[PDB]
């Protein structure tokens, strides 16, 4: 709102408590967002590590099995998962000199941060993510869903696949004497899964509209500052300079609450946003017990 | 006087819980010097305009430009008293402080 | 622990404190003179007073527009809450669900609801196995040229002897005929063993 | 000054794909074109022809006239009450 | 200040190329980052100081006082504090030294000593990294380390091996969820004028902006009642559990309602209804509660006297009881038949 003026800044305190309204409200997401990824990711306590790969019945894991030839120890189908998103602003730390010169490429993060607008780094890093997946993943290839409502109880996998046969109405000597059949066509449809999300890169358009509502929403933030809410200026240095005390906080004024309704705004649409978010944390939570925990008849 | 403090001041409380429970303030660096850097220049004829002895007609107003000088407004406070001195954009006593 | 029913008391909390900021409000001055009414008019003439109250209606209509914006989007929270209680409460106390982790962590028995302020508590009574052990399985048994299968349990040995027993618990039984099923030969499947099957 | 930046502006413009009048005066006793809030003037010659222009509403000592006129050396600007005739030029 | 353009930046002269009779530059917010100095024809950028946020990693009251700072998004190697005395003013309180200082992704951590042992992230501080007040260090101090996930487990996986439980365990587990919150109903003309006659007139005139705020509050309040009643009222005969007999030998005492105290609610009840602490529950409070002794924490008072009052629940607390009596009765005697 003001930006470094010492003339602004105490005609804003006597609004009251909008800025503390507005920062408990911005928090209340940070550690909600922290919460949603624990939620989902965190259903199990114990970090299941795979065996040395071997004759998994004829079933190829490899592409979503970590794998150690790359850093992070992720899947190649997570590398390319990883690929397609692109992230605005990590929130990771920025030195001080890349702002400083260069500033004729896209570096909108800049603008924002001199603006006192940044994002804040998440909880869980790529890699924390990636090892949750790859206990839940190592888990349910060698225990099914024990180890979801209790210990991990070991059993081959053409055997456990047989029960999930059991479970739709297929009794188990089907798997048994097709066991090549459905590996081969286990193996083809993943290998079909790698190839549509890397010739399609609209695949993840939800997640990546997510970024970019969140980018936007900062770009039109910082271009509020350039309006000129019933002012003379845009700028309150210059109407410090032009105007006399008496008649600038008249001016002053017009600017603050302009700006006031434009920060009220984007945490308005930011709560909404974070309830839309929620409900999908808690949809995918949900999924992730009863698909990849068990087998559910929904 | 230290962290603690301003967190409680923040809370507005005595007691604060486990945790950061807070943002507690934001980092500004002040200034140490003062730069004014304005032009180098030569006063301004102002005597051609207030120290005249007829002025044109309504109808054939006549414009002075005005440029590269140093104009200084304090030279015509001096004058006899105006009968509206009232400024527009700014403060009469903002002129000085100010470009053209 | 009191630390239990913290969801619970964060939302008596939360309302509480959006009560009392929204008082805290009313004395703040939105560019005015003074944060009260009577000294406004008694200190300004009625030309001049206007601007200054009309100041301090945009300044507490908008903090009341924010607390019942704030109001409403709580009230969707809750009512999530409340549809995922209600569901909860025919989906384990009317009966028994098959849904992983949802009424509780395990092999859901039954659940018994308990009366709260502004909430509830569900009692899930789950089953945990424990304790297990290591045995050596088989996908099927090969006795009289011919593939048998078990019917709802799991070969197991215990070093020199073929049972057949359930999952969830060990229960081990020997290999009859009303307990397995044939289905093909002995040349489809790849791990069968030979054992004897009683008749 | 902007750099990699879109920005939006409303004044007086050339609007595109507009048909401009190409004039190839050679004839003379044309009369005088139209000032309708701006004009734009374009030529490629290079022997140092067109080197001014005149402005004014009637174009005689009736009313202020704009004349401007450039020199190989210097331009001159003066606002006065010009008689222009019906085919002004330079000598 | 060039041409009366004041503020606060550093001048880091790049190489942006102005045209003569350009002097100055905007950004996007049309804040000036670039100008032409007035005597010398060379081009200065306008760049903020250094900025950025600090959160103060802070434990129990009752347990210490001492305190971590984070330095979100700065760099340890750059500008820790860098300043002596005659410097930045939003917080006189510096830490120079002390083998306090960490750098994280998300920021500068002062105040902990980082660990290579890992634990349970107690105080989040992001990315990967948590704070924890330990006594192992015998003095005690504030440890920054990364979060564990959980404990290693490797399972035993082979191609003719099945583990098989020969026991069981009934375990019991808590799940609490909010179903209703506090009905609040706000008077338009007493919180904006309180009882101003010259107030009140200018109000009408913006409009139904307190009829709007009006409906608002009462669609949330006759929507926490059906929230209530969608919960609890699931069934529509209110069953009765019988005398107390031998139930197969469980004992249902701590759930079951007892007689022995009001409101008919189960001793496991009676300890719910005490941990939470409602801070106004809509009755009816008398006028002179009020009236006085207003030296206690009676913030009640001050809100209903500008408009803001509680409205009391729709169900109160004893048929809400008896709703889960009958849900509880229905299930311990009849299965999932009645529910059907």
């Amino acid at each position: 709102i003001c930006g470094d003026s010492t003339e602004c800044s105490n005609l804003l305190l006597q609004y009251g408590s909008f800025c503390t309204q507005l920062k408990r409200a911005l928090t209340g997401i940070a550690v909600e967002q922290d919460k949603n990824t624990q939620e989902v990711f965190a259903q199990v306590k114990q970090i299941y590590k795979t065996p040395p790969i071997k004759y998994f019945g004829g079933f190829n894991f490899s592409q979503i099995l970590p794998d150690p030839s790359k850093p992070s120890k992720r899947s190649p189908i997570e590398d390319l998962l990883f690929n397609k998103v692109t992230l605005a602003d990590a929130g990771f730390i920025k030195q001080y000199g890349d702002c400083l010169g260069d500033i004729a490429a896209r570096d909108l993060i800049c603008a924002q941060k001199f603006n006192g607008l940044t994002v804040l780094p998440p909880l869980l890093t790529d890699e924390m993510i990636a090892q949750y997946t790859s206990a839940l993943l190592a888990g349910t290839i060698t225990s099914g869903w024990t180890f979801g409502a209790g210990p991990a109880l070991q059993i081959p996998f053409p055997m456990q696949m047989a029960y999930r046969f059991n479970g739709i109405g297929v009794t188990q000597n089907v798997l048994y004497e097709n066991q090549k059949l459905i590996a081969n066509q286990f193996n083809s449809a993943i290998g079909k899964i790698q190839d549509s999300l890397s010739s399609t890169p609209s695949a993840l358009g939800k997640l990546q509209d997510v970024v970019n509502h969140n980018a936007q929403a900062l770009n039109t933030l910082v271009k509020q500052l350039s309006s000129k809410f019933g002012a003379i200026s845009s700028v309150l240095n210059d109407i410090l300079s032009r105007l006399d005390p008496p008649e600038a906080e008249v001016q002053i004024d017009r600017l603050i609450t302009g700006r006031l309704q434009s920060l009220q705004t984007y945490v308005t649409q930011q709560l909404i946003r974070a309830a839309e978010i929620r409900a999908s944390a808690n949809l995918a939570a949900t999924k992730m017990s009863e698909c990849v925990l068990g087998q559910s008849k929904r | 006087l230290d962290p603690l403090s301003e967190t409680k001041c923040t809370l507005k409380s005595f007691t604060v819980e486990k945790g950061i429970y807070q943002t507690s303030n934001f980092r500004v660096q002040p200034t140490e010097s003062i730069v004014r850097f304005p032009n180098i220049t030569n006063l301004c004829p102002f005597h051609e305009v207030f120290n005249a002895t007829t002025f044109a007609s309504v109808y054939a107003w006549n414009r002075k430009r005005i440029s590269n000088c140093v104009a200084d407004y304090s030279v015509i406070y001096n004058f006899a008293p105006f009968f509206a001195f009232k400024c527009y954009g700014v403060s009469p006593t903002k002129l000085n402080d100010l470009c053209f | 622990t009191p630390s239990a029913l913290g969801k619970l008391q964060d939302v008596v909390n939360h309302n509480a404190q959006a009560l009392n900021t929204l008082v805290k409000q009313l004395s703040s001055k939105f560019g005015a003179i003074s944060s009260v009414l009577n000294d406004i008019l008694s200190r300004l003439d009625p030309p001049e007073a206007e601007v200054q109250i009309d100041r301090l209606i945009t300044g507490r209509l908008q903090s009341l527009q924010t607390y019942v914006t704030q109001q409403l989007i709580r009230a969707a929270e809750i009512r999530a809450s409340a549809n995922l209680a209600a569901t909860k409460m025919s989906e384990c106390v009317l009966g028994q669900s098959k849904r992983v982790d949802f009424c509780g962590k395990g092999y859901h028995l039954m659940s018994f609801p308990q009366s709260a302020p502004h909430g509830v508590v569900f009692l899930h009574v789950t089953y945990v196995p424990a304790q297990e052990k290591n045995f050596t399985t088989a996908p099927a048994i090969c006795h009289d040229g011919k593939a048998h299968f078990p019917r709802e349990g799991v070969f197991v040995s215990n070093g020199t002897h073929w049972f057949v027993t359930q999952r969830n618990f060990y229960e081990p039984q020997i290999i009859t005929t009303d307990n397995t099923f044939v289905s093909g030969n002995c040349d489809v499947v790849i791990g069968i063993v030979n054992n004897t099957v009683y008749d | 000054f902007r750099s990699s930046v879109l920005h939006s502006t409303h004044d007086l413009f050339l609007p595109f794909f507009s048909n401009v009048t190409w004039f190839h005066a050679k004839r003379f006793d044309n009369p005088a074109l139209p000032f309708n809030d701006g004009v734009y003037f374009a030529s490629t010659e290079k022997s140092n022809i067109i080197r001014g222009w005149i402005f004014g509403t009637t174009l005689d000592s009736k009313t202020q006239s704009l004349l401007i006129v450039n020199n190989a050396t210097n331009v001159v600007i003066k606002v006065c009450e010009f008689q222009f005739c019906n085919d002004p030029f330079l000598d | 200040n060039f041409n009366g353009l004041t503020g606060t930046g550093v001048l880091t002269e790049s190489n942006k190329k102005f045209l003569p009779f350009q002097q100055f530059g905007r950004d996007i917010a049309d804040t000036t980052d670039a100008v032409r100095d007035p005597q010398t024809l060379e081009i200065l950028d306008i760049t903020p100081c250094s900025f950025g946020g600090v959160s103060v990693i802070t434990p129990g009251t009752n347990t210490s006082n001492q305190v971590a700072v984070l330095y979100q998004g700065v760099n340890c190697t750059e500008v820790p504090v860098a300043i002596h005395a005659d410097q930045l003013t939003p917080t006189w309180r510096v830490y120079s030294t002390g083998s306090n200082v960490f750098q994280t992704r998300a920021g500068c951590l002062i105040g902990a000593e980082y660990v290579n042992n890992s634990y349970e992230c107690d105080i989040p501080i992001g990315a990967g990294i948590c704070a924890s007040y330990q006594t192992q260090t015998a003095s005690q101090s504030i440890i920054a380390y990364t979060m564990s996930l959980g404990a290693e487990n490797s399972v035993a996986y082979s191609n003719n091996s099945i583990a098989i439980p020969t026991n069981f365990t009934i375990s019991v587990t808590t799940e609490i969820l909010p179903v209703s919150m506090t009905k609040t109903s706000v008077d338009c003309t007493m919180y904006i004028c309180g009882d101003s006659t010259e107030c009140s007139n200018l109000l009408l005139q913006y409009g139904s902006f307190c009829t709007q705020l009006k409906r608002a509050l009462t669609g949330i309040a006759v929507e926490q009642d059906k929230n209530t009643q969608e919960v609890f009222a699931q069934v529509k005969q209110i069953y009765k559990t019988p005398p107390i007999k031998y139930f197969g030998g469980f004992n249902f005492s701590q759930i079951l309602p007892d007689p022995s105290k009001p409101s008919k609610r189960s001793p496991i009840e009676d300890l719910l209804f005490n941990k939470v602490t409602l801070a106004d529950a809509g009755f009816i409070k008398q006028y002179g509660d009020c009236l006085g002794d207003i030296a206690a924490r009676d913030l009640i008072c001050a809100q209903k006297f500008n408009g803001l009052t509680v409205l009391p629940p729709l169900l109160t607390d004893e048929m809400i009881a008896q709703y889960t009596s009958a849900l509880l009765a229905g299930t311990i005697t009849s299965g999932w038949t009645f529910g059907a």
